[PDB]
RNA sequence: GCUGAAAGCAUCUAAGCACGAAACUUGCCCCGAGAUGAGUUCUCCCUGACCCUUUAAGGGUCCUGAAGGAACGUUGAAGAC
RNA sequence: GAUGUCGGCUCAUCACAUCCUGGGGCUGAAGUAGGUCCCAAGGGUAUGGCUGUUCGCCAUUUAAAGUGGUACGCGAGCUGG
RNA sequence: GUGAAGAGGGAAACAACCCAGACCGCCAGCUAAGGUCCCAAAGUCAUGGUUAAGUGGGAAACGAUGUGGGAAGGCCCAGAC
């Protein structure tokens, strides 16, 4: 509704083409392409992108702002991109970065080696940090979320992989 | 005088190919068991069997509605005490298309020795290649 | 995780959704307050 | 239960 | 990887300089003649027809000859199958020995072990004897209840019962292999294997692995 | 079984069986069933000749 | 859980995407084309004359008897037969 | 005008309201070990002393010694306390 | 009221429920209860709605931004939520 009544501005030197439901958006960073749902109506116009409902459908409205907040996140990825960090806690935790997999020392017996999707590419600034790139908002969470599994941020010290903004809500030890 | 009756040596019988692309399971199925029963003729006789035969291509890309694609479960025993087994539409598909067909025209043709005979005119191939060319199929839009 | 056939809010921040067929109540505050119904 | 109270001592009919 | 077919001469021991006996069981693997290849255009499937062996001239059936004469190879005591693995190629006529498993470590033998006839079920099923004594009136061996009461009203299929043992196929899995003897076209397997002395046998490399 | 050869009969002209049994009726024509299963498999063109009049008649 | 509207926020779900158990389908072992839907591949064998009638997947005569099988005998770590 | 009773022995088969092993949420969950709820039926799941006993108590084990249905499973299978 | 002492059609099968009371014959017609996609006789009938749960095609107190309709009302360009 609201969501998809805003017109996506599409900025100088992006590429949008619409072929049927299959629409792409190519930038400088990177190209992206995604088919919406058959309930909307991807209009360009001037520079800008306009989401309708296409008659014949309930949903309508519900699908068009879904498409219309994918597209704009397409638009921010092929120009500037998206960045996630990741901060390691815990004394003895390391990570290292080479090449496009991610070795990281979380206190287990074994090694743990994380093999990178393909757009993704990641960087340690410190060896407790992990700064992640790449023009795919869906794409780059999930990778975020998969390294973030290996050791969850645990409750009584906040040992763990954790996101850079996360806060870990602390408890104490029961009593005495 | 008395009532025809259709003579099993002097039936007249044709051949049909049919897409089973994108047609809904069971409306698909109740025509190919009119036809193979022959109940479109005017020569139908019950204990006769006087329908045609009919070839089904494309028997994987056939279409259920709502959910049944992961929700219609097909259960058969194996004689054994356990011995009760289940696959779900979609596993069906993946492993023996033509079955699914086959099947759905089995339950809705006569039960007993002619409709045993019935079924044997129905030749189901999950691919768009037939090799009864010799035949001479009419296409049928059913 | 509190399976109960009566799910309801428990406090302020406690949320009702539907995800697949089940009423469930999400909490961000407490995880005590974690309930689903069945 | 149907058939007690001891028949035959334990062989039913005899005589047989 | 495909195997070879043997016969069972015997078991013997090799004794270690360590000190340590160990059971060996002596296969004669001679060499396989391949007698067809089948291939997926043809027959749908890959896989190499073998012989081993001699026979009787006069007790090659002329169907037999045929077969064996398309290939260019002498008769011999029988045709075995052996499903290739894609990057595995042979010719008609070639000749495989015992060294295929110079380097294989563990192998599968299979056979058919030796027949016992009608057995019943304390031998065939391992069930347990009711009281000797005690006042047991001829049930000493029996096999007991066979099934509940009305509400099934029968007995279920695979109830173990009294019957035919032994003379079937048997798979022993990861047999260690204990020397490869080329000029002897001998193989010599720690353990036992099914059948008795003079057996055909079919040793492949284990699957288990 | 007539009935059955009737409807058969009767839709390979486009109508069904039901449909048909009221434009005869409404049309006045008292033929019944044993005869007309009798003309639907051995006069084909009389058949079509009834059906067209019972059309005319739901008209 | 990720992305994500309906519901400018939130939200694992409605569209879309990812994980997840000795259960399920496989992978391992054995039986298995009476699977009457009776399948496939390789090899081997037979290349004669005449009549008759209701004239057809018809009957008969003489010549011929293959590949192979069975039977019989000596038997088996196979077996109640 | 007959459907033989309790317990034992032999041989079982299914349900899941799960005893063990597998997965998971909450914890008044530091760890170890627990509590509670959810998913899961693949396999596994004591021997003796006393008593006709089922049961129970006791001794010593075990990863555990589950709860039920099957004419309170099973005498044209055994026993007969 | 029916069965008993009543057949026929329907309710899958089903004395006692629904429809309906069998003098005999017919390869004629109209209807009742109940039905008309296939098994299996007859609408894949017409028009306007509702449901997404295979609900329909088993079950309560109670729980829930599921979704359709109706009459109010706080509140809102002194810019509401
Ligand atoms: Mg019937
Ligand atoms: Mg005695
Ligand atoms: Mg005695
Ligand atoms: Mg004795
Ligand atoms: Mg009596
Ligand atoms: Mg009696
Ligand atoms: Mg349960
Ligand atoms: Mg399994
Ligand atoms: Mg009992
Ligand atoms: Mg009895
Ligand atoms: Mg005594
Ligand atoms: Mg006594
Ligand atoms: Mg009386
Ligand atoms: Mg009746
Ligand atoms: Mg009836
Ligand atoms: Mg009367
Ligand atoms: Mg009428
Ligand atoms: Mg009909
Ligand atoms: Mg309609
Ligand atoms: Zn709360």
């Amino acid at each position: 509704s609201r969501v998809a009544k805003a017109p996506v501005v599409v900025p100088a030197g992006v590429d949008v083409k619409i072929n049927g439901q299959v629409i792409t958006i190519k930038g400088k960073n990177g190209e992206l392409t995604r088919t919406l749902n058959d309930a909307v109506e991807v209009k360009h116009a001037d520079n800008t992108l306009t989401f309708g409902p296409r008659d014949g459908y309930a949903d309508g409205w519900a699908q068009a702002g879904t498409a219309r907040a994918l597209l704009n996140s397409m638009v921010i990825g092929v120009t500037e991109g998206f960045t996630k960090k990741l901060q390691l806690v815990g004394v003895g935790y390391r990570a290292a970065v080479k090449g496009n997999v991610i070795n990281l020392s979380l206190g287990f017996s074994h090694p743990v080696d994380h093999q990178l999707p393909a757009g993704i590419t990641a960087e340690c600034p410190t060896q407790t940090e992990i700064v992640l790139k790449g023009a795919d908002k869906q794409v780059i969470g999930q990778v975020a979320a998969d390294l973030r599994a290996y050791r969850r941020p645990e409750p009584y010290k906040g040992k763990g992989v954790r996101y850079a903004d996360e806060v870990v809500r602390t408890k104490e030890a029961k009593k005495k | 005088m008395k009532t025809f009756t259709a003579k099993p040596e002097t039936v007249k019988r044709d051949w049909y190919v049919v897409d089973a692309t994108g047609k809904t399971l069971g409306r698909l199925a109740t025509e190919l068991a009119r036809r193979l029963r022959g109940k479109h003729k005017a020569e139908y006789t019950p204990h006769v069997d006087t329908g045609d035969y009919i070839i089904v291509l494309n028997a994987d890309k056939v279409a259920v509605t709502g959910n049944k694609r992961t929700d219609k479960v097909y259960y058969h025993h194996t004689g054994h005490i356990g011995g009760i087994k289940q696959a779900t539409f979609e596993e069906m598909i993946a492993r023996r298309p033509e079955r699914v067909i086959e099947i759905a025209v089995k339950g809705m043709l006569p039960k007993g020795p002619l409709g045993r005979a019935m079924f044997r005119k129905l030749k189901v191939y999950a691919g768009n290649e037939h090799n009864h060319a010799a035949q001479q199929p009419q296409v049928l839009d059913i | 995780m509190k399976v109960r056939a009566s799910v309801k809010k428990l406090c302020r921040n406690c949320k009702i959704v539907k995800r697949d067929g089940v009423i469930r109540v999400i909490c961000s505050a407490e995880p005590k307050h974690k309930q689903r119904q069945g | 239960x149907v058939a007690a109270x001891x028949y035959x001592v334990x062989v039913x009919i005899x005589x047989x | 990887m495909i195997g070879l077919v043997g016969k069972k001469v015997g078991m013997t021991r090799i004794f270690t300089e360590d000190g340590v006996s160990i059971p060996v069981t002596v296969i004669e693997v001679e060499a396989n003649r391949v007698t067809q290849v089948k291939d997926l255009a043809n027959d749908g499937y890959r896989a190499i027809q073998v012989t081993t062996g001699a026979k009787k001239a006069n007790r090659v059936t002329k169907p037999e000859a045929g077969h064996f004469a398309k290939a260019g190879v002498e008769a011999g005591r029988g045709l075995w199958e052996f499903r290739l693995a894609e990057g595995e190629e042979f010719t008609v006529g070639q000749s495989i020995s015992v060294e295929l498993f110079a380097d294989v470590k563990k192998v599968d033998v299979t056979g058919t072990s030796k027949g016992k006839g009608f057995a019943g079920t304390v031998k065939r099923w391992n069930f347990r004897t009711q009281d000797a004594t005690h006042g047991n009136s001829l049930s000493h061996r029996v096999p007991g209840s066979i099934g509940q009461n009305q509400t099934p009203g029968k007995v279920f299929k695979g109830k173990k019962m009294a019957g035919q043992m032994g003379n079937e196929r048997v798979t022993v899995q990861s047999l260690d292999v204990v020397r490869v003897d080329a000029e002897r076209n001998l193989l010599l397997v720690k353990g036992a294997v099914p059948g008795a002395t003079g057996s055909d046998l079919i040793v492949k490399p284990a699957v288990k692995a | 079984l007539w009935i059955a050869r009737i409807n058969a009969a009767a839709r390979q002209n486009g109508i069904s069986y039901s449909k048909f049994i009221n434009g005869l009726k409404k049309a006045s024509v008292e033929i019944d069933r044993k005869i007309l299963a009798d003309i639907a498999v051995f006069d084909k063109v009389a058949f079509t000749a009834l059906v067209e009049k019972a059309k005319a008649a739901l008209a």
